[PDB]
């Protein structure tokens, strides 16, 4: 949870 | 080509805060 | 990066973050050398002793970043990997000799104020700049100390190249011509070094001849971080440029 979620287009 | 020339620095003739340190070491 | 400072916006536009998909975490640094090729350390992708052997689908490359943990909307670009190429003679069994790898992106990344490739040295630029005393620059989102902890944004530090005999006498590891070391000596006062998470990132120098930035090394290995009498070791990029050219020409 350290990094902000990345859009799912990449996850 | 245009490699190694930074848009926000070399391209606009602006220097970053510590690149001078590198230049001064190249004696 | 230990004893460094916050990078300025767009200061290292070739900086790349190697990001693990699951769990989402920072693996290593890397650099952009063209719109579709990224350079990093082989050990970031392959290291059998620690059961490390990543495949293309396990990773992502984040380009144009400044903040370490935040998703920089409208600024950073995230790219998928098409293929990984590790030097065929990368010595993971012993001393990490020829610690270099290339990653081809699935699609070309768009250049911007925050995304731009670094140059690879020619024989002359390498011969002129790779001298003891001459300083290079290392950047990364690695730890701030060997033991604050993690940086909010990209860190930067300038370090002097060290004489080969001093590099060799500072460690028990066998040093090869494909490596060079950098950092301040105890009596020089100043400090600084790469640390965990910075591996794979670039060691760059600004040519005083044409005012262009060249990547002379790749953060490879070190024993601890910023320890007195110890120095960081970097992959000698020019010495392995023929391999780089061969891969790019063929693929
Ligand atoms: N709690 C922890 N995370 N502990 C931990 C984590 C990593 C190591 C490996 C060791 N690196 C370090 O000690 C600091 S990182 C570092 C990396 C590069 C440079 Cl130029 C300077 C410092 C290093 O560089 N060793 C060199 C030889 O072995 C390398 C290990 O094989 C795989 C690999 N990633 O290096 C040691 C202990």
């Amino acid at each position: 949870g350290d990094f902000e979620e990345i859009p799912e287009e990449y996850l | 080509a245009d490699c190694g020339l930074r848009p926000l620095f070399e391209k606009k003739s602006l220097e970053d805060k510590t690149e001078r340190e590198l230049l001064e070491s190249y004696i | 990066i230990v004893e460094g400072s916050d990078a300025e916006i767009g200061m290292s536009p070739w900086q790349v973050m190697l990001f693990r998909k699951s769990p989402q975490e920072l693996l290593c640094g890397a650099s952009l050398i063209s719109d579709r090729w990224v350079l990093t350390a082989a050990h970031c992708l392959l290291y059998p002793p620690w059961d490390k052997n990543f495949t293309e689908n396990d990773l992502l490359v984040r380009i144009g970043k400044h903040s370490r943990t935040r998703y920089e909307r409208n600024i950073e670009k995230i790219s998928m990997l098409e293929k990984i190429y590790i030097h065929p003679r990368y010595n993971w069994r012993e001393n990490l000799d020829r610690d270099i790898a290339l990653m081809k992106l699935k699609k070309p990344v768009a250049f911007s104020d925050y995304i731009h490739p670094v140059c690879l040295p020619d024989r002359e630029t390498a011969a002129s700049l790779l001298q003891a005393g001459y300083k290079g620059r290392v950047t990364g989102w690695g730890n701030l100390k060997e033991t604050k902890g993690q940086p909010s944004v990209l860190q930067v530090v300038n370090l002097p190249i060290v004489e080969r005999p001093v590099c060799k006498d500072s460690t028990r590891i066998r040093i090869t011509d494909n490596m060079f070391c950098a950092g301040y000596k105890p009596d020089e006062g100043k400090r600084g070094d790469a640390c965990e998470g910075d591996s794979g990132g670039p060691f760059v120098m600004k040519s005083p001849f044409n005012n262009r930035w060249y990547q002379m090394g790749i953060v490879s290995w070190g024993e601890g971080c910023d320890r007195d009498g110890k120095y960081g070791f970097y992959t000698h990029v020019f010495r392995l440029k023929k391999w780089i050219q061969k891969v790019i020409d063929q693929f």
